[PDB]
RNA sequence: CAUAAAGACCAGGC
RNA sequence: AUCUUUAAAAAUAAGCCCUGAAGAAGGGC
């Protein structure tokens, strides 16, 4: 906010270059607008499968069996049969 | 058992939205409902100016009214109780809850 | 390598687990083999076929 | 032999509601790539897999299509009528090959073949969580902080993990508490299962207006366009769908207010409550608010824009280090060149005079052709010389000839010219 | 290692 | 191309 | 306690200097 002053206290070296470069002004580079618009809406239907009542307490956790079931297996010959190959 | 459920806004579409919700809740997790029922809009009024000098402005001093419900449940379930734990509730409304 | 721990997700716990250091016979001398030896222990299957 | 794999595998499988339909699949590309490469040209197998007596025949597969592209592959389909009536084009010709035992080592092939599928079975109910809840606000209890990372327990276990650039830029962490957040777009990343929170992206401010405002779950309003920086301010677009109701009026509320707790939700942040018009021009205008805008004129096949403003909110209107024209020149979808009404005039002088130098790299006759450029512009070569009806009726009078004229030392300029120096071998 | 060690005799005739 | 350690003690040749 | 004419606008925050026309880019304390 305070800094940058110093680049208004060089104004006049601003005002030779828009003396010797006119069709040039300050500008301003633009990036990812594609996709934040497409990311701003379902509008309602992904509130409406997920419903702010009643989709987060019906559906709640899913892939939480999948995973205990995923390294018990490997766990489980190793744990099950013995270190006594 | 209660839990007992009071509410307070300012604005009365989130108060009759999350009433909804409130009661769209405990009809899905296998519960009963208890009311809901409304209690007069209390009146209040703190002045704020945001401003210099006192009334030469000659505007409102931000004076605003209140509304308020209460609804009850009887008998919940676990699932009742992550059920409403897990639910997010919206700002600007107050939760005056009670349990027992 | 990490390549072949991906695709030793693949292969197997013991499909590409080893690698050659087999005791051969010492550079020079070159005989028959007269006397094998047997030793084997309680606990862990001695093979069949064989 | 192995003889244990099937009921090791049988005690692996049933564990998602389906024991056999993915292992059939996983035992068909897996014996089906072993043949591969024993016989070295291109031979294609599928096997018929039975669990019952543990016997396993493997069938002979033919491709059927109309020529023989490489040798032996194609039935071609005139002998296909005899063998079978009902093969058909598209589908393969059982013949017998001849092999049963469980199998010959490998035996390990197997092994690991089951391993990877119930990783990417792992991963495909990790996808199925991932269209559950892709995009909600949910909210976990903070258990490790790894220094960059933080990991969180979204209730059943379910752990999570945050960023650092996907962070408000100042934010303190006591193991226990719970932040709220939007989820996400996916990396895997390893094997496992991780979940990054985020809170600077839109969709975080995006999700709070939406469980904020209720007519977002009544589509009464409408958001278009969301442009932030995660600490300091932010402009959202909103529009309504009957003229009647005001968006903006129902996006602030009463006192401040829904950009007053969506705003201490996310610290400083300032919220510009900001109309969605089918103009591109006119939001432009409307996105530079607080600013007064003189005027603008819209650059085409581009998209760019340059824009001026008149007296004393110069620094308003760029913003601070450039914040109202950056996210201004992030919520429209145009870009944006401020300047004052003096850049703006020379600018004109600018361009006027560089379109009467780039007419004297032509032929460029006598004045009275430059006062034709400073009156009536058309400038770039008269945009291939296609205009209608004498540049629609100007008088001087010269109907025919003089048009003609400009028209053919244009048509002749931009191709000798532009075939000279514009076009490439 | 893997695959295991035996102890074989050697006769070489000198 | 990489692995069979280091150290102790004894026997042996001259 | 027998008529009161189709619903309400918000930010007051980011330390000090050099190069550069830069509110493009980087450096220092």
């Amino acid at each position: 906010a305070a800094q940058t002053r110093r680049r208004e206290r060089r104004a006049e070296k601003q005002a030779q270059w828009k003396a010797a470069n006119p069709l040039l002004v300050g500008v301003s580079a633009k990036p990812v607008n594609r996709p934040i618009l497409s990311l701003n809406r379902k509008p309602k239907s992904r509130v409406e499968s997920a419903l702010n009542p009643i989709a987060d307490l019906t559906v709640a956790e899913y892939h939480k069996q999948i995973e205990s079931n995923l390294q018990r297996i490997e766990r489980k010959n190793q744990r099950t049969w013995y270190s006594k190959p | 058992q209660r839990i007992r459920i009071r509410l307070k806004a300012f604005d009365h579409r989130l108060i009759d939205q999350a009433t909804a919700e409130i009661v769209e809740t405990a009809k899905r997790t296998g519960a009963q409902v208890r009311g809901p029922i409304p209690l007069p809009t209390r009146s209040e009024r703190f002045t704020v100016l945001i401003s210099p000098h006192v009334n030469k402005d000659a505007r409102d001093q931000y004076e605003i009214r209140t509304h308020l419900r209460l609804v009850d449940i009887v008998e919940p379930t676990e699932k009742t109780v992550d059920a409403l734990m897990r639910l997010d509730l919206a700002a600007g409304v107050d939760v005056q809850i009670s349990l027992g | 390598t990490p390549e072949e721990k991906l695709l030793r997700a693949i292969f197997g716990e013991k499909a590409s687990d080893v690698k050659d250091s087999s005791l051969r016979v010492p550079n020079g001398v070159s005989g028959t083999v007269i006397d094998v030896q047997v030793f084997t222990r309680d606990g862990v299957e001695k093979d069949k076929r064989a | 032999m192995n003889k244990e794999i099937l009921a090791v595998v049988e005690a692996v499988s049933n564990e998602k509601a389906l024991p056999r339909e993915k292992i059939f699949e996983a035992l068909e590309s897996a014996l089906a790539t072993a043949t591969k490469k024993k016989y070295e040209q291109e031979i294609d197998v599928r096997v018929q897999i039975d669990r019952k007596s543990g016997d396993f025949d493997t069938f002979r597969r033919w491709l059927v299509v109309d020529e023989v592209t490489q040798p032996t592959k194609e039935i071609t389909l005139e002998a296909a009528r005899y063998e079978d009536e009902s093969l058909n084009l598209g589908d393969y010709v059982e013949d017998q090959i001849e092999s049963v035992t469980f199998d010959r080592i490998t035996t390990q092939t197997a092994k690991q073949v089951i391993v990877q599928k119930v990783r990417e079975a792992e991963r495909a109910m990790v996808v199925d969580q991932f269209r559950e809840h892709e995009g909600e606000i949910i909210t976990g209890v903070v258990k490790k902080v790894n220094r960059d990372n933080i990991s969180l327990d979204l209730g059943n276990n379910a752990e999570a993990v945050i960023l650092r650039e996907d962070m408000l830029p100042r934010e303190n962490f006591r193991p226990g508490d719970r932040v709220r957040g939007v989820l996400y777009s996916v990396r895997p990343e390893a094997r496992g299962a991780q979940l990054f929170v985020t809170r600077s992206k839109p969709e975080m401010l995006i999700e709070l207006f939406r469980i904020e405002v209720p007519e977002i779950g009544e589509e009464v309003i409408e958001i278009k366009a969301a442009a932030r920086d995660p600490g300091s301010r932010a402009k959202i677009a909103v529009k309504t769908n009957d003229k009647r109701i005001d968006p903006v009026g129902a996006c602030v509320g009463m006192r401040g207010a829904r950009v007053q707790a969506v705003s201490t939700e996310l610290g400083g942040e300032r919220i510009d409550i900001v109309l969605w018009d089918d103009n591109p021009a006119q939001f432009v205008i409307n996105a530079m608010a607080p600013a007064d805008v003189a005027s603008i004129v819209v650059d085409e096949d581009k998209h760019t824009m340059d824009i001026a403003v008149e007296a004393g909110n110069l620094a308003q209107a760029i913003g601070r280090n450039g914040q109202n024209v950056r996210l201004a020149s992030q919520l429209s979808g145009w870009e944006l060149n401020v300047m004052t009404v003096d850049d703006l005039q020379a600018k004109h002088q600018a361009e006027a005079h560089a379109a009467i130098d780039t007419f004297t790299k032509y032929l460029d006759i006598d004045e009275d052709f430059a006062t034709v450029l400073v009156e009536e512009g058309f400038s770039t070569l008269e945009e291939l010389a296609y205009v209608p009806m004498k540049e629609l009726l100007e008088i001087e009078g010269l109907d025919e000839p003089t048009v003609e004229a400009l028209r053919e030392r244009a048509k002749n300029a931009l191709a000798t010219i532009a075939q000279a120096q514009q076009e490439s071998l | 290692g893997v695959l295991k060690i035996v102890k074989v005799y050697l006769a070489v005739k000198r």
